[PDB]
């Protein structure tokens, strides 16, 4: 009576416990990928990461500058 | 027979016909770097969320 009206299977547990454990898995193997993946393009600078500006080209003037040798 | 040029005519912008071949890299630029890969995709939500310390979301 105990068993039927307060508590549940073994399997419920057994597969729940299961559950947990792969997205706990995934969440650890993630995180490693991530720091990986943060030192790559910290030290490459290839990736969208850590993209420092530099100087727009837009700004520059292309004209006759009253000198033939810019 | 030469007739002097008025105002504001020796400072006129002509045009020149020359057989002088344009310079085609007169900057001796050298090749540019190749730009960054420009990622584009379709966005999905973070995979099991933050994944911040025991956050679950
Ligand atoms: C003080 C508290 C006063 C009452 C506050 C009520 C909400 C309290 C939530 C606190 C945590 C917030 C959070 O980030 O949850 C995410 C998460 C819980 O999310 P989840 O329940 O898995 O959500 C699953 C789905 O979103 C599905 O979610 P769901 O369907 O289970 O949500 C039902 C909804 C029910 O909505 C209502 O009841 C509305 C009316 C109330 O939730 C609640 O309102 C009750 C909570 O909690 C955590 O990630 C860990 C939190 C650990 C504690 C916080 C960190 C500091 C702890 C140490 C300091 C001392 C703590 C004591
Ligand atoms: C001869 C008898 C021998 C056995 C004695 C049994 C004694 C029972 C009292 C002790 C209970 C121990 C604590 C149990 C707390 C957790 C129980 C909880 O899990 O059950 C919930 C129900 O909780 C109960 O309603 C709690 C009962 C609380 C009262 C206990 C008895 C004493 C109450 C005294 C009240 C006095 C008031 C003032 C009177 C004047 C529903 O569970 P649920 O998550 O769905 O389970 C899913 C699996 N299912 C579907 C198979 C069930």
């Amino acid at each position: 009576w105990i068993a039927r009206t307060f508590y549940d299977g073994p399997e419920k547990n057994y597969e729940k416990t299961m559950a947990i454990l792969q997205i706990e898995a995934e969440k650890a193997e993630l995180r490693l990928k991530e720091l990986e993946v943060r030192r790559l393009m910290r030290a490459r600078g290839d990736g969208p990461w850590y993209q420092y500006p530099t100087i727009d080209k837009a700004l520059i003037d292309h004209s006759p500058k009253t000198t033939p040798d810019n | 027979g030469w007739v002097r040029p008025d105002l504001g005519e020796l400072s006129k912008v002509t045009k020149v016909k020359t057989d002088r071949p344009l310079p085609e890299n007169p900057y001796h630029s050298r090749a540019r770097p190749e730009p960054n890969p420009e990622a584009e995709g379709d966005l999905k939500p973070a995979k099991h969320g933050s994944r911040l310390f025991f956050w679950t979301m």
